């Protein structure tokens, strides 16, 4: 995974392109190699739907969050939250691509609770948004969402779905 | 520690096995033994979305 | 409107930025200046929703369009249709910004019927997609769509909505 | 005659009267008498969208 490590550590916008023998090895060393590509696509191709719906669900279940001075009152804070949702969502998606959560915990989760606490980002709302994304990502990986579908060979992706929920669990634990 | 630069790994999956191609479809990597298939990963800054932010504010009560 | 004509004639990606006294003159020179801005925003900020829903409704009312040899069979043809839909939509939205359809008729519609006819792009599916977009743009200008809302000062925008339907009608007439 | 370059006028409306600003919020034009307001227009190529194309194909039957 040396190609991924390079572009993630450099974080300069240089892309890593994995095809052919490289891609064959990448799918070879993780489990359910091809299905895993379909599960990752299920997430990233819906990144705006998942994020929009979760943050919307967090507010509609607790509108105090968008009352004056609330956690997402005003467009700047609402934008900051939607961005956090996409940030967290994409670190989850790189974990499902790579088969481990190390980049998620090291580069995304390490010290995120203390940051949120000093900023006053309410931990309950955060966990609820993460929770909705987890449920939403679960439906898309299983291709059981109500409206947007994905066409792939029929089969069972419960293991990748569980592994995805596991990465979301790490977010939840870190956000307490 | 976590970074503070709002950058996240952007994974893009490419399945062009149906034949439709564009300029980016070639030269990015070898395709030996995996025609039409590729995983792209880069670190991009996740920006603010004023339109989506305003949309959520006005629309969150509609599932 | 010389600023717009400049960037539209050059078609090189150069942006015109209209603010301050320029913007003030613009809203006076078109009718319903401030509401017209909100109506244009209703369109472009929902461009992807509008395009996806219309082409989906065109297909669901006629699944032959996506059968082999159909108008949108294969991702390539479906992708070209979504592109045409957005092209048409954004020309309609520039007409509502500028208060006339001259760019829409000249640069988008002049010879579009023969173009589609020589390629066999079915006129019935095309008209229907335009009609669904028209209906959709009508609800968004009036802020009466069922899910996505727009927050603007209360009032009546029915005159701008009619002007928008007219530009859609010119599309419809043009592709017969 | 109509163009064939797939380019269309991309209109962007900006209302930043709530105070939130970014690098694109200044220097693009004067704001005299219209604080926080702007109309941006440019001609851009409308590209192909594989993801939306595949999504409609798979999902068109769900309103
Ligand atoms: C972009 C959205 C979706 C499309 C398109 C689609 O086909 N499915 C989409 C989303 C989706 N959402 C969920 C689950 C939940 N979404 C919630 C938010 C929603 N509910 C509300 O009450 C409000 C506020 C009025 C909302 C904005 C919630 C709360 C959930 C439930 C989460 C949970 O289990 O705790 C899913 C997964 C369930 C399903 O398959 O339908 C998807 C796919
Ligand atoms: C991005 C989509 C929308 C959101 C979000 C929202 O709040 N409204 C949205 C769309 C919208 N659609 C329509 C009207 C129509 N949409 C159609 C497509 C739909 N109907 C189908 O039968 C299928 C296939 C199963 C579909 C994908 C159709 C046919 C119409 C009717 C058009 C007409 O009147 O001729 C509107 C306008 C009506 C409304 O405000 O709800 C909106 C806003
Ligand atoms: C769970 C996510 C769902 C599901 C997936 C599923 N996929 C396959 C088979 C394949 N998927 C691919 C896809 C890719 N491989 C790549 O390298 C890339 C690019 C990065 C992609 C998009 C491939 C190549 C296959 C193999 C078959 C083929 O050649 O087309 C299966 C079949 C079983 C298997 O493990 O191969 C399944 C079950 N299916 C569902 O029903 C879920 C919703
Ligand atoms: C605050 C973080 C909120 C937010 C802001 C935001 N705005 C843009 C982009 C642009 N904003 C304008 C607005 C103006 N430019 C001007 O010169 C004037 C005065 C006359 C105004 C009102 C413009 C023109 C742009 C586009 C810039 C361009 O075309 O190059 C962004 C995008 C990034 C950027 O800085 O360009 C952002 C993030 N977004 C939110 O979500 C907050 C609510
Ligand atoms: C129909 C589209 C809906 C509607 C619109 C509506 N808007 C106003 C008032 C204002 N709208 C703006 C908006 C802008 N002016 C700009 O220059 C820009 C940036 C390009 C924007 C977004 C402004 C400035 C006003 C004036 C009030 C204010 O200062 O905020 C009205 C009120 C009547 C009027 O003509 O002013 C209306 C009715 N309202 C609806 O209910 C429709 C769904
Ligand atoms: C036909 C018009 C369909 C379509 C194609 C389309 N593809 C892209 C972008 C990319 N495609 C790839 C795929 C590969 N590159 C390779 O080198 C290989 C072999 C190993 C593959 C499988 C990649 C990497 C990209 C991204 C390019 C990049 O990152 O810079 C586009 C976007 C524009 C472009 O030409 O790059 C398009 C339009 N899209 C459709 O909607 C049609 C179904
Ligand atoms: C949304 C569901 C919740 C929410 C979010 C929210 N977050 C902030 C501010 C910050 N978020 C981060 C997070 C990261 N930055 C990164 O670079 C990474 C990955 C490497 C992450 C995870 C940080 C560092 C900040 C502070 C600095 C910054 O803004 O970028 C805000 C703004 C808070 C404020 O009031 O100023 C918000 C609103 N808010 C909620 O209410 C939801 C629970
Ligand atoms: C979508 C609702 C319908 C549809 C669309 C479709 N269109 C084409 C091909 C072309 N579309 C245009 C249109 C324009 N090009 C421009 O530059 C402009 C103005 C700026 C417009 C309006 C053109 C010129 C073509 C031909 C060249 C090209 O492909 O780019 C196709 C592909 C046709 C094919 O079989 O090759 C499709 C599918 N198809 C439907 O079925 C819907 C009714």
């Amino acid at each position: 995974l040396d190609a991924f490590s390079k572009v993630i550590t450099s974080a300069d916008g240089k892309a890593a392109y994995v095809g052919g023998a490289d891609l064959q090895a990448l799918k070879k060393f993780v489990s359910d190699g091809n299905k895993r590509m379909d599960a990752v696509n299920a997430i990233v191709s819906n990144a705006s739907c998942i994020v929009s719906d979760a943050v919307s669900g967090m507010v509609c279940e607790n509108p105090s969050l968008i009352a004056p001075n609330g956690g997402v009152y005003s467009n700047r804070k609402m934008a900051a939250c939607l961005r956090d949702a996409e940030i967290i969502l994409r670190y989850v998606s790189y974990s499902l691509l790579s088969g481990d959560s190390s980049v998620l915990e090291d580069r995304c989760l390490n010290g995120l609770k203390e940051t949120y606490s000093s900023l006053g980002v309410p931990a309950a709302g955060n966990a609820r948004a993460v929770a909705i994304m987890k449920a939403t990502v679960n439906s898309f990986i299983n291709n059981t969402a109500q409206q947007k579908k994905l066409s792939v060979p029929s089969g069972d992706c419960s293991a990748l779905a569980s592994e995805a929920g596991g990465y979301f669990d790490k977010v939840t634990s870190a956000i307490a | 520690a976590m970074a503070k630069d709002s950058k996240a790994p952007v994974v893009e999956i490419f399945d062009e096995r149906d034949g439709c191609t564009s300029a980016g479809s070639t030269g990015k990597a070898s395709d030996a033994g995996e025609k039409g298939l590729l995983v792209k990963v880069s670190m991009q800054k996740v920006g603010y979305n004023a339109i989506m932010a305003k949309s959520v504010a006005a629309s969150y009560m509609n599932a």
